[PDB]
RNA sequence: AUUGAAAAAAAUAAUAUAUAUUAUAUAUAUUAAUUAUAAAUUGAAAUAUGUUUAAUUGAAUAUAUUUUAGUAAUAGAUAAAAAUAUGUACAGUAAAAUUGUAAGGAAAACAAUAAUAACUUUCUC
């Protein structure tokens, strides 16, 4: 009837697709209506507070780096050649590493090279 | 808890009904919803799962802020920014995006909607300003209503027509309809709904009726007809629906007069204007202007003029338009006008 | 003037930040409504027909019921497509040892050991030091030379103290902020660096400078760096 | 149609109009795609991203120390070069194309605390040039970039012609699929976790490779592929395994912050710089 | 010549109807090479992993890291069959008896 | 309406019923469905009737009936590759060139490449 490659496909397709594979529509009463609006309200104005947060803090950092930058500029120029030199090729250490959500066996290092 | 309490927080602030605050404000998922009746129906809903405790903490959430907003508005003065605090203390209380949203926002209750509360205005003004507004000045555009009659509109409250005595139905009229003569044939009543924070014992409103339409054979044109005309009308939030009983035979500048569209005379656009008067300082009580009878012509009617003369300002308008059918020559003999005229069908 | 370079050193969290209650709660409610418009799992894929694991996982699985004339269903007439009723969620029951988390409570947190490394997993941690007297603060190292950039004297002059038992990056030559005295003439450059490898155990005794020494997190930060100090380096830390 | 004239008639009004608000049809498109009532919803915050967090605690504070530079001024690209008013001929004339270059290129800003190189998007390319004859393996693509990604693959197809490749246009070859946000970071982590650590030759991403205004690619050959872990689980069912593109979009300006910032997210690089 | 299935009618997924694609997924934990895990969202019914080699275990991505344990594929060869099958003859000591040729 | 929980209502819109007017309006009741449509000795699941084990009841167990499996792409008012080339309504902007990317090179596919003054909303010092 069809090639075997053609049903195995047609399988992989079937994966894809989104025919007889989905639930009925989600419908929510009048009134967890409003549960749900109030819920993501609050959601929408914490993460619009973490965020300003965080950009108050960075708003700070700036002020203290420039404060520095004028403050070692003034005193003594031969570090502040050294410390306005620039970064293009900097990169991280590559032994941090991102956060995991459990720790490892050995929690830390004491020995390096 | 500011929402809990309600010594100085109007009523209108809650959920009149028992039953729905309670599940609103359920600690356990033990009573069924009270919007879905059928209790085959109760029964084969489910809520979402995990909604009532998030709830909660999203509640206390928002009463903490809200709190914040309210005692940074009692430390206030200014009228429009402490309007613009309560607005922006309630806005997010559950119990009044319940009371908005689920019930009558034209024929509004004072009970649930309340116009006198700043929150309450709000989402009206922002309701309105969806569809209402949008559809409106489509109408008046699309139909050249507006540079025909006045330069421009800025909308500020929403205005609605009827005739509730011409036939005994009920039905507001959508912009720009087309209503026959027997439709139109005895008077409009008007629901002039403000939104923006104006002195409601003070502010007084006029609300002209205008036609330019009527064939003007002298010079080959057209020229503007007075309908209907009253002046120095006081309005309230809540209680705005102007009719025979907020207006004396004082307020009537130019009595109801029926669109009487002659035929072959094309439509005829009657487009609704509402002002409102100079509100002068100084002075107790509203400013009660004597409108010049002298010379209000009726019949060659210069809105522009006018509102120049007195110094009005539109806020709102409204539009209907008029044919001829048989009806016409019946409500001419009704109110005792002259037949109309019969034109041809082609234009030379 | 004199000038005068500081180094804060900051251990970066080793496992994942914890979550407020209202973060827990608002997550495990977007999940069941996912949940609820959760897609069918085609399982006529991942098994194929016959395989024993196929019919392994069919067993471990539990059946829908099934629309049947004749009979009457209080919650409504089931839907069910591809063996799975669409008016609600469905539920899939899933050396080859168990994978057993480690916990996130080390024992250094029940101890309350200070001098630590592993004390807070998820936070980030500063090395608070402490002079002759009890004001804790971060290491100033004064120099003189000028024949070397302040972030490299403080790296060194850092390894030295700590008998190069440490593993410190310079993340960049820019001191991140100036602590000012006018008492003493002294400007302070405090510059940024990550710890990678190795403790600090202070060695030097030559009582040059230094008695204790901490990896205290922020909220520690407050209570034993002074109020004055801590204001003018609030902004200089990590929250979490 | 009695003309084809196209001319928008004035307004006399300055209230915005919408008129899909306004139109009775389609109820359902006047719901927000993320409001709860439309069938489009789809939860966004699902679960706290680990990645996402990394760069918000550690590598934000530092990246702007990094880049820094003290009372840097903005650097203006090649744009349209004006007419000098020398001659009668320049009142009309269109603008001189840029110095070096067809194409205006856009401006340098110092970094900021509000703009801080950051990640906003990643796309997955996959041309299977095989699939000139056998159109059936394209779909096999789609299959892969979906259980890889996770997200549903936007499918490619044919746009030029070729004939001594044996290429016809307006035919299907692969699948894209755009990532961004909590998906994005996840596929990163994974990538670096798991696919990366696996190539015995490995050294890292070409210092060379990257759009001179932000942006980094790399690509991944066919066998690499089998290193995903649902490739790794169902061998069986996956005969046929082919590479594809990667592209990481930034808010760098330039790309050498690129590079500092995805080094952050444990990315190698060997090469020399330009 | 093109091996192409055909085509069927594309059904009408009229205006409002766009429902979002929501793979079914579970909450997969990853066990890394040493005793570290991460939840990842996967498609595969099936809740753990081990990873035998990763980037714990790669010279490239642990340069401070003296002791690197390291593991390859275990599928035939030196770990398999070289070790057993020789199991006497034993060393780096003696990989110094063949160090070098000693020619130019 | 019966079916585990212990007097109601005040929105738009849809459906059912009814009736006021040379007005496609109003009154009441309730919030269905929203990716489907014949055809399977064989795969999966389900309920009912018996048995055996393990009062109830767990498992297996034979039969009857039914439901799932016909596994097929667009999930976006989609927007410069292919097909519907005349009507209407809504909406959008191409192309070259450059810089990169496993096979890939001059030529396959993907990504990036002009400036935010003023205005609205939200958060924040």
């Amino acid at each position: 009837s069809l090639s075997p490659l053609a049903q195995r496909v047609v399988t992989q397709l079937s994966v894809m697709s989104a025919s007889r594979k989905q639930p009925k529509l989600l419908k929510l009463a009048r009134e967890d209506l409003i549960k749900h609006q109030t819920i993501e309200k609050c959601w929408s104005i914490y993460q619009q507070q973490q965020r300003e947060r965080r950009n108050l803090q960075l708003e700070l950092q700036y002020k203290s780096i420039e404060r520095s930058m004028n403050l070692l500029q003034e005193l003594s120029p031969r570090l502040f050649e050294a410390a306005n030199a620039s970064e293009k090729g900097k990169r991280f250490p590559m032994e941090m590493k991102v956060p995991t959500d459990f720790p490892p066996n050995t929690l830390w290092h004491y020995n390096f090279r | 808890h500011i929402w809990s309490d309600f010594t100085t927080r109007p009523s209108s602030l809650s959920i009149q009904s028992s039953k729905v605050k309670n599940y609103l404000f359920q600690k356990k998922a033990s009573l069924d919803p009270p919007s879905i009746s059928r209790r085959s129906n109760r029964i084969k809903y489910s809520p979402p799962e995990h909604i009532d405790e998030i709830f909660r903490m999203s509640y206390d959430f928002l009463e903490q802020r809200s709190s914040k907003f309210y005692e940074l508005a009692n430390k206030t003065k200014n009228p429009l920014k402490k309007d613009a605090l309560l607005i922006k203390a309630e806005i997010n209380n559950p119990e009044v995006q319940y009371n908005f949203q689920f019930n009558n926002k034209l024929n509004n209750v004072k009970d649930i909607i309340d116009y006198d509360v700043p929150v309450y205005r709000h989402l009206g003004k922002q309701h309105w300003e969806s569809y209402g507004q949008m559809l409106l000045m489509q109408r008046l555009e699309t139909l050249a209503a507006i540079p025909d009659t006045l330069p421009t509109l800025v909308p500020r409250a929403e205005v609605n027509i009827k005739f509730p005595f011409s036939t005994g139905v009920n039905k507001w009229i959508e912009p720009g309809e087309f209503l026959s003569s027997n439709v139109t044939s005895m008077r409009p009543i008007f629901k002039i709904q403000e939104y923006e924070l104006v002195n409601v014992e003070k502010q007084l409103y006029t609300v002209l009726i205008v036609n330019p339409d009527v064939p003007d054979l002298s010079n080959d044109s057209f020229k503007t007809a007075l309908c209907y005309g009253l002046v120095n009308i006081n309005l309230t939030y809540n209680d705005n629906l102007i009719d025979p009983r907020k207006f004396h035979s004082s307020n009537i500048i130019a009595d109801y007069l029926p669109p009487v569209p002659e035929k072959n005379a094309g439509k005829q656009r009657f487009v609704v204007w509402v002002f409102r008067q100079p509100l002068i300082e100084d002075k107790q009580g509203p400013n009660m202007l004597e409108i010049d009878r002298k010379e209000l012509s009726r019949d060659d009617f210069d809105i522009r003029q006018f509102t120049k003369k007195y110094n009005l300002t539109a806020i709102g308008a409204h539009i209907w338009r008029s044919e001829w059918d048989a009806k016409v020559a019946a409500v001419r003999e009704k109110y005792g006008l002259p037949p109309g005229r019969v034109f041809s069908r082609v234009r030379r | 003037p004199k000038i005068k370079v500081g180094v804060l050193l900051s251990r970066i969290p080793i496992i994942k930040s914890e979550l407020n209650e209202l973060e827990k709660k608002y997550y495990e409610y977007q999940s069941e409504l996912e949940k609820r418009l959760m897609w069918t799992f085609p399982a006529y894929f991942y098994f194929k027909k016959g395989t024993v694991a196929e019919h392994k996982f069919l067993s471990l699985q539990k059946g829908p019921i099934s629309k049947k004339n004749g009979i009457w269903f209080p919650r409504g007439i089931p839907d069910i497509k591809h063996g799975r009723e669409r008016s609600t969620k469905q539920e899939v029951k899933l050396v080859n040892r168990p994978v057993i988390p480690n916990d996130r409570i080390t024992e250094a947190d029940r101890s309350n050991d200070m001098k630590s490394l592993e004390r807070q997993l998820s936070r980030t941690l500063y090395l608070l030091v402490k002079d002759k007297s009890g004001t804790w603060k971060f290491p100033n190292f004064d120099l003189s030379d000028e024949s070397k950039p302040l972030h490299v004297h403080a790296e060194n002059e850092l390894k030295l103290l700590s008998g190069d038992q440490i593993y410190t990056w310079s993340v960049s030559a820019t001191p991140i902020g100036v602590l000012q005295d006018e008492r003493n003439r002294t400007a302070e450059f405090i510059v940024k660096s990550h710890i990678l490898a190795g403790k600090f155990d202070l060695v030097a005794s030559k009582n040059d400078a230094f008695e204790d020494f901490a990896w205290l997190t922020k909220g520690e930060i407050s209570e034993y760096v002074p109020k004055d100090y801590f204001n003018k380096t609030e902004f200089l830390l990590a929250d979490n | 149609p009695k003309s084809a004239c196209s001319l928008v008639k004035p307004v006399h009004h300055l209230v915005k109009i919408d008129k899909s608000k306004l139109s009775p049809r389609f109820p359902e498109l006047k719901y927000d795609k993320s409001d709860i009532r439309s069938p489009g919803f789809k939860p966004k915050d699902t679960h706290a991203d680990r990645l996402n967090d990394h760069y918000l605690n550690t590598l934000q504070s530092d990246l702007l120390l990094i880049n820094y530079s003290h009372n840097a001024a903005v650097v203006k690209g090649l744009k349209q070069r004006a007419w000098s008013g020398d001659s009668p001929y320049h009142l009309n004339r269109p603008p001189k194309n840029p110095r070096g270059s067809k194409a205006q290129l856009p401006d340098i800003h110092p970094i900021k605390w509000s703009n801080i190189p950051g990640l906003e998007s990643v796309v997955i390319n996959c041309f299977v040039r095989e699939a000139r004859e056998n159109q059936l393996l394209a779909i096999t693509a789609a299959l892969q970039l979906q259980q890889i990604t996770g997200c549903k693959p936007h499918p490619i197809f044919s746009k030029n012609d070729v004939p001594t490749w044996k290429l016809r246009k307006g035919h299907q070859m692969g699948a894209k699929v755009e990532l961004k946000g909590k998906e994005m970071s996840q596929f990163l982590s994974t990538l670096t976790e798991i696919v990366l650590p696996r190539i015995r030759e490995y050294k890292g991403i070409s210092n060379q490779s990257g759009n001179r205004f932000g942006g980094i690619s790399f690509g991944l050959t066919a066998e690499d592929i089998k290193f995903f872990p649902e490739i790794d689980a169902n061998q069986d069912s996956w005969p046929k395994t082919f590479g594809m593109h990667i592209n990481i979009n930034t808010s760098a300006q330039l790309d050498y912050q690129a590079r500092t910032l995805l080094s952050g997210f444990q990315f190698p690089f060997f090469g020399e710089e330009k | 010549t093109r091996i192409t299935l055909p085509r069927r009618p594309a059904k009408k997924i009229q205006l409002g109807k766009s429902r979002p694609a929501i793979y079914h997924q579970f909450n997969v934990k990853m066990e890394l090479s040493d005793g570290s895990v991460v939840i990842r969202r996967s498609q595969y019914p099936k809740g753990e992993i081990r990873l035998i080699q990763d980037q714990r275990n790669n010279p490239l991505w642990n340069p401070s890291r003296d002791d690197l344990v390291v593991v390859d594929a275990n599928s035939g060869g030196s770990l398999d069959r070289f070790n057993k099958r020789y199991s006497s003859l034993f060393s780096t000591v003696e990989l110094s008896e063949e160090n070098k040729k000693k020619t130019q």
